[PDB]
C-alpha cells in the first residue's frame, strides 16, 4: 500500500481543439505493375518508389496535385496483373478511402467495379465514391467523365487515363466550394464540340469539358444519376450535396458507436439526451456554414406507432406524450429535418437605365 | 347493468386512523378544491380558465365513546409541534361491484373539542382537517 | 386462488367476485405482479429529411 | 431473430402531395397512330414518345 | 492476447471477468477489449448466422475489437418464454429481483 | 392556436443561486431598464429619442427556512470586498410548450436583513439586486 | 426537504435590551442598507456599480406595560450625553431546525415618546434606531 514519499514533474503535448470526426480527402489508387506490390501510401511528391515505371509515375503525379489543394493522403495498391480485380477490391475493403479510380480499365473491370461499389454502398452502409471512364451507371457513387483525347503536356491522354486527374481534382476541392466552372490549367487542347451537344451530354448526366470563356473549365459537377425515383429527389444529382451527406452519415454513426451503444438504458430521458447531442452536432455544422441554421431533431411518431402496433399493444386511449415515451425495448426511432446549402451557379440581373 | 342494489351504502364503510381501526365512526368525507383563474382571450366571448392548483379539505364525525382525539394532539399542540397523520377509508358493500380503498396522507386537524355535552342528548364529536396527498388502492 | 378453493370443495357458483378474494386459503398465499424491464440502447433508426 | 446491432442512417427528400380523396384534372384523350399503342402517361412536354 | 495463443476454453476467465465487472444499468454489447489484438477473420454474414445460433462471439469492427452481442444460449422459445430471456442483462436483473424478494 | 392552458404558471418555476438550488423560493424578478435621451429635430413636430445604455434591476423573495443570505455576504461586507454571484431561472410548465432558462450574471445585492419578525406572522426575506449581463439558454 | 412546517414563526422570538429581557415585545427588525455609486465604463453598454459602505437601521415595537424607555434615556438626553446600547435577538421555532441569535451593537435611538394615548385604544410604543456593528451567534 504505502510507498516512499516521492514527487514527479512531467511534460506533455497540449490538447488542442477536437479530433476530426472522420478523416476526409483520402484517395485510393490501384494499378498493375511488375513490382512494389501491396499498399503504398503517398503523402508528398518527393517520396515515390523509384522502381515503378515512369508511365505509372505520370498517373501518380497527376493524382498528387488537386484542383484547389493537394489531397491529404494518397493510397496506391499495386497488383501483379493478369488477375481478376476482385482480390484487390477485397483487400481494399479493410482500408477507408473517399475516392477510387482505375487508370487501366476494361469494360468487364468497369462493370465489376460498378457492381462492387453499388453493393457496398447499399448493403454495407459504407459511403464511397468512384470515378469511371465510360459507364451508364445511375448510382450516386459513380462519377462518369467523358472527354476523349485530352492533350496535356504535349501528350494525348485517353478518358481512362484522365480519370486519374479527375479524381484528384474532385478530391482537392473543399466542402464549401464546388468543381463547377473551375479552370484547369494543365489541359490545353480539347476536341471541338457544339454547345447544344454539351447541353445534351450534361442532361444525360455525363461529365464533360468545355472551352467556355478563357481557359478550359469543368462544365458541371453533376453526378451519374439520371433516373429519378419518387424517393430520390433532383438535388441528389450534385456531387457536393452527396459528399456532405456522406460526411454527416459517417460522423453520426461514429458518435453513436462511440458513446451511446451498450452504455445507456433505453429510457425517455436518454432519448432526450441523444437528441440534444445530435442537435449540438448539427448546430456545429451550422456554425461551419454547410447547412441551414434551423435543423431540428425529434421523435419519429409514425415508425414508433407502427412498431407498437406490430407488437400488438392497443394505442386507442394513449396520449401523444404516452406514445412518445412508451417502452420499445432496444430499438430507438428518430427523425430530423435539415437544409443543405449550395454555392452560386446561376445569376440573373435586371437593370433599369 | 345499472340496478338499485348496486348503489353503495354508508353502513359498510370503515376507517383506519394512524394504523388503528376506528369503530365508533359516523361519517368520513374528503375532497379536493381546484384553483382556477379566469382568462379572457381576444376574439372569443366565452371566458376560459387556467388551472393552477388544488386544496384538500374534509372532516370526520364520530360518536363520543372515548377520549381518543385528546390523546393524539392535546399535549403536542400546546408545546408548538404539529403532528401529521394518515387515514385509510374502505367502502365494501356486498351488493356493489367490490370495494374501493383510498389513503389520505399529510392530514392536519383544524380544531380540538375539549368538552361538549347537553342534557338529554347523545354526545358526538366532529373534527375537520386538511390534507395534501392521496393514493388509490383497489379502485373499482 | 379460485382453482385452489375449487379443489378444496367449496362451491363458487354463489360466491361474489370480491368474496373469493378474501376467502380462507389455509397457509397458502397467491399473488401476481406486472413489471417491465428496461434494456440498453442497441438499435437506432434515423431519417433526416433533405 | 436477434442479429448484430445495426445503426442505419437512411435519408430522403420530402415530397408533399397535399392531395384530397378525389382526383381533379386528369384528361384522357384517345388517339389513332401506327406505333406506341397503349396508355402513355404524360406529365411534362419532354417525355413524349418519339 | 499479449504474445500468447489461447484456446476457446482459455478465454472464459476474461469473459466472466468482463461480465461481472459491468454495472447493472449497462450491457456488454459492443464493449471493446484493448488487450485482444488479433482474431481469425470471419465474414459478417457468418457472424450473423453465429449470433442466430445462440453463440457469444468477438466481432471485428471499426476501432478496437469488441463483442457483437450479449445473448444467452437459449435457442427455442416456448409459450412461457420469449425473446427477453435471451438477453443477459434482463436475466441478471430478474435473478436479483428473485433473491431480494 | 391561442388557448388558456398555454399561459405559464409561476408555481412550476425554480431558481439556482451560485450553483445551489433554492427550494424555498417565493418569487423572482429580473428587469432591464433602458436609458433614452430626448432629441428635438428642427423641421418636425414629433420628438425623437436616442438610446444610450441600460441598467439591470431585480429582487428575490424567499421564506425564512434558514439563514442562507447571511453566510453568503455578511462577513465579506464588513471587510470591504463585494461578492458577485450568478443566478439561473427555469420556468417549465407542463401545459405550455417549452421551458425558458435564463442566466443572470454579475449580481450585487443591495441590502442584508439581519433580523425581522413579528408575533403571529411567518417570516420572509426579500433582497433587491442589480446585475450587468444575461444569457439565453433554450428560449421558446 | 422543503416542508411548510420549516418556516419560522415570529411568535417564538425573544429580545434582550441592555442585558434585561423584554417580555413585552411585539416586533423587532434590524437591517443594513448598502451604499453604491453608479460607474459607467467606456466600451460596454451595461452600467456597473461600486460599493462604498453601509448604514444600519431598525425599529422596536412594544406594548405599554411600563415606562421602560423613559428611564433609559430621558434624563441623559437633556444633559447632552447620548447613550449607546446592545440588543440581542433569538428566534427559536421548535419545528424549524436550529435557532439564530444575532447581537446588534452601538445602538442609538431616534426619538422618545413621552405620552400617546386615545380613548378606547390600547397603548403601544415604537422607537426606531440606527446601529453600527453586528455579530453572529449560532446561525443555522
Amino acid at each position: 500500500a504505502i510507498g516512499l514519499p516521492s514527487i514527479n514533474i512531467s511534460f506533455k503535448e497540449l490538447a488542442t481543439t477536437v479530433k476530426e470526426r472522420s478523416a476526409r480527402g483520402i484517395i485510393a489508387m490501384v494499378l498493375k505493375d511488375a513490382k512494389a506490390l501491396g499498399l503504398n501510401e503517398i503523402h508528398e511528391k518527393e517520396d515515390i518508389p523509384v522502381d515503378l515505371s515512369a508511365e505509372n509515375k505520370e498517373y501518380i503525379n497527376l493524382a498528387l496535385m488537386g484542383n484547389v489543394n493537394t489531397p491529404n493522403k494518397l493510397l496506391v495498391y499495386v497488383i501483379e496483373g493478369e488477375a481478376d480485380i476482385q482480390t484487390a477490391l477485397d483487400f481494399l475493403e479493410t482500408k477507408e478511402f473517399n475516392y477510387l479510380c482505375m487508370p487501366k480499365a476494361v469494360e468487364a473491370d468497369k462493370t465489376a467495379i460498378k457492381n462492387w461499389i453499388i453493393k457496398l454502398r447499399d448493403i454495407d452502409k459504407v459511403k464511397v465514391k468512384a470515378v469511371l471512364g465510360k459507364v451508364v451507371g445511375n448510382h450516386e457513387g459513380i462519377i462518369n467523365f467523358t472527354t476523349e483525347d485530352v492533350l496535356v503536356g504535349e501528350k494525348k491522354y485517353s478518358v481512362d487515363e484522365f480519370t486519374s486527374r479527375v479524381a484528384g481534382l474532385i478530391a482537392g476541392t473543399p466542402l464549401s466550394q464546388s468543381v463547377t466552372y473551375t479552370k484547369l490549367s494543365d489541359v490545353v487542347d480539347i476536341p471541338k464540340m457544339t454547345k447544344v451537344d454539351a447541353e445534351s451530354r450534361v442532361n444525360k448526366g455525363e461529365l464533360i469539358l468545355i472551352k467556355e470563356a478563357g481557359a478550359i473549365r469543368i462544365a458541371r459537377g453533376v453526378n451519374s444519376l439520371t433516373e429519378l425515383t419518387a424517393e430520390k429527389g433532383e438535388m441528389f444529382q450534385k456531387i457536393k450535396i452527396v459528399d456532405t451527406l456522406d460526411i454527416i452519415h459517417s460522423d453520426i454513426r461514429k458518435v453513436i458507436i462511440d458513446d451511446y451503444i451498450g452504455k445507456v438504458t433505453n429510457s425517455y430521458d436518454n432519448k432526450c439526451l441523444l437528441i440534444v447531442a445530435i442537435k449540438s452536432y448539427l448546430e456545429e455544422l451550422e456554425k461551419s456554414a454547410l447547412i441551414e441554421s434551423d435543423s431540428t431533431v425529434e421523435i419519429d411518431f409514425e415508425a414508433q406507432k407502427s412498431y407498437l402496433k406490430s407488437k400488438g399493444v392497443d394505442l386507442s386511449y394513449m396520449t401523444l406524450q404516452e406514445i412518445k415515451e412508451a417502452n420499445t425495448g432496444s430499438k430507438v426511432f428518430l427523425k430530423a429535418k435539415i437544409k443543405v446549402l449550395d454555392a452560386m451557379e446561376d445569376i440573373d440581373l435586371s437593370i433599369e437605365i | 347493468n345499472m340496478e338499485a342494489r348496486n348503489v353503495m351504502s354508508g353502513t359498510w364503510g370503515e376507517l383506519w386512523l394512524d394504523g388503528n381501526k376506528v369503530a365508533e365512526v359516523k361519517k368520513f368525507q374528503a375532497k379536493m378544491e381546484f384553483t382556477k383563474e379566469d382568462i379572457i382571450i381576444a376574439g372569443q366571448m366565452g371566458t376560459d380558465t387556467k388551472y393552477m392548483g388544488y386544496k384538500g379539505k374534509g372532516s370526520i364525525t364520530l360518536y363520543h365513546v372515548s377520549s381518543r382525539m385528546h390523546k393524539l394532539i392535546g399535549e403536542k399542540i400546546k408545546r408548538g409541534s404539529e403532528p401529521r397523520f394518515v387515514a385509510i377509508s374502505k367502502l365494501n358493500d356486498p351488493d356493489s361491484y367490490g370495494a374501493e380503498r383510498i389513503a389520505v396522507k399529510n392530514i392536519a386537524f383544524d380544531d380540538l373539542t375539549l368538552a361538549d355535552w347537553e342534557v338529554g342528548v347523545k354526545g358526538e364529536i366532529e373534527a375537520p382537517f386538511t390534507f395534501t396527498e392521496y393514493d388509490f388502492l383497489d379502485i373499482i
